[PDB]
């Protein structure tokens, strides 16, 4: 049975300016197979919807997935990704690095 | 640049699901119009892009007989799955994976250069169709039977065939005129360079693209005159989330070495590159 | 346009 693990980016739609409305994004692709959990973290807790898009393939065969919200950004708000996937041991949570 | 219309079909055997579950999303060039989730309420075929909705009004059964197919295609991936099984000899109950992806492919010109109907089991390469001669393939040594049982009979074949350099073709032309302010617009990317201080103390440059479609993307770093794959790292091309799409090229060096380098940016969208300096 | 797909 193949599998891949998922590789993570998380960042926002457009450059982050605190107090200015932007979309906040998970990245998850590379992986296989295509059971995976998601989450989007703001300090800790679980940002109640997020909407993604639909279950998409690339050329090897791997899947990948677009997890986003409306945030508006500030300065002590911590932002994270949560993913857990067969291949992950634990989940794997990814911060976002606002200059990343 | 090139078009095409590609369907995406996944379906996923489970211990946690009583029927396995089949998916499918279809793409014109880069974006996402339509899916369908055999496990919704009602499973039906759903626009994804604004300008399929117009699609009705000028073909009033069109997410009807999608749906048609899809519900079909559903039970024929089952089937398939429980039939694959069997080829590789596995036990029930587990996890298992199979997935098709098909379509066409025009020039600029919107003339037919390409068509392809491929197929995996678990990951792996299982069949596919080879367009110049319209047989199949067997790249998993037990998709030979499969391919027995398809070559036998020359409607499938044939069926590619029109479909993958006819109709395929025909409904392409009509969605990008359909999406004509959409999937006609190139986009070029807006570029800025950014200054770091890692903790040991040398310095990151990082060369950060956005807002650009389609998604094809150079990204150069040049040390006065010449490429960096020495201490050029890349991350992968990302979706904005809104139809475009963001790619940064980061390097590194000691302080006082920034003028030096340079980044050029090409694509599709620009007259000339980017150059942009720190 | 989707398509009929075959058995394996």
């Amino acid at each position: 049975m193949i599998q891949r693990t998922p590789k993570i980016q998380v960042y926002s739609r457009h450059p982050a300016e605190n107090g200015k409305s932007n979309f906040l994004n998970c990245y998850v692709s590379g992986f296989h197979p295509s059971d995976i959990e998601v989450d989007l973290l703001k300090n800790g807790e679980r940002i109640e919807k997020v909407e993604h898009s639909d279950l998409s393939f690339s050329k090897d065969w791997s899947f990948y997935l677009l997890y986003y919200t409306e945030f508006t950004p500030t300065e002590k708000d911590e932002y994270a990704c949560r993913v857990n996937h067969v291949t992950l041991s634990q989940p794997k949570i990814v911060k976002w690095d606002r200059d990343m | 640049g090139s078009h095409s219309l590609r369907y995406f079909y996944t379906a996923v055997s489970g211990p946690e699901l009583r029927e396995p579950r089949f998916l499918s999303v279809g793409y014109v060039d880069e974006q996402q119009f339509v899916r369908f989730d055999s496990a919704s309420e009602s499973p039906r075929e759903e626009p994804r892009a604004k300008w399929i909705e117009r699609v009705g009004e000028e073909d009033p059964e069109y997410w009807e007989r999608q749906t048609g197919i899809l519900r079909r295609n559903t039970q024929v991936f089952r089937v398939g799955l429980e039939t694959l099984r069997g080829y590789f000899n596995q036990s029930a109950g587990g996890v298992h994976t199979l997935q098709t992806m098909y379509g066409c492919e025009l020039t600029p010109e919107l003339t037919f250069t390409r068509g392809f109907d491929q197929s995996a089991y678990d990951g792996r390469d299982y069949i596919s169709l080879d367009t110049d001669t319209y047989t199949w393939t067997a790249t998993a040594p037990q998709a030979v039977n499969t391919k027995r049982k398809w070559e036998a009979d020359r409607s499938i074949a044939e069926g590619w065939k029109a479909y993958l350099e006819e109709t395929c073709v025909l409904w392409l032309k009509k969605y990008l005129e359909m999406g004509k302010d959409t999937l006609g617009r190139t986009d070029p990317p807006s570029a800025r360079v950014t200054h770091h201080t890692d903790p040991n103390g040398d310095v990151t440059l990082r060369c950060r693209a956005q807002d650009f479609y389609p998604a094809d993307i150079s990204l150069m770093w040049l040390r006065d005159g010449e490429e960096q794959l020495q201490d050029t790292e890349f991350i992968e091309t990302r979706p904005a989330g809104d139809g475009t799409f963001q790619k940064w090229a980061a390097v590194q060096m000691t302080p006082g070495q920034e003028g030096k380098y340079t980044c050029r940016v090409q694509h599709e969208g620009l007259p000339e590159p980017l150059s942009l300096k720190w | 346009c989707n398509v009929t797909l075959n058995y394996p």
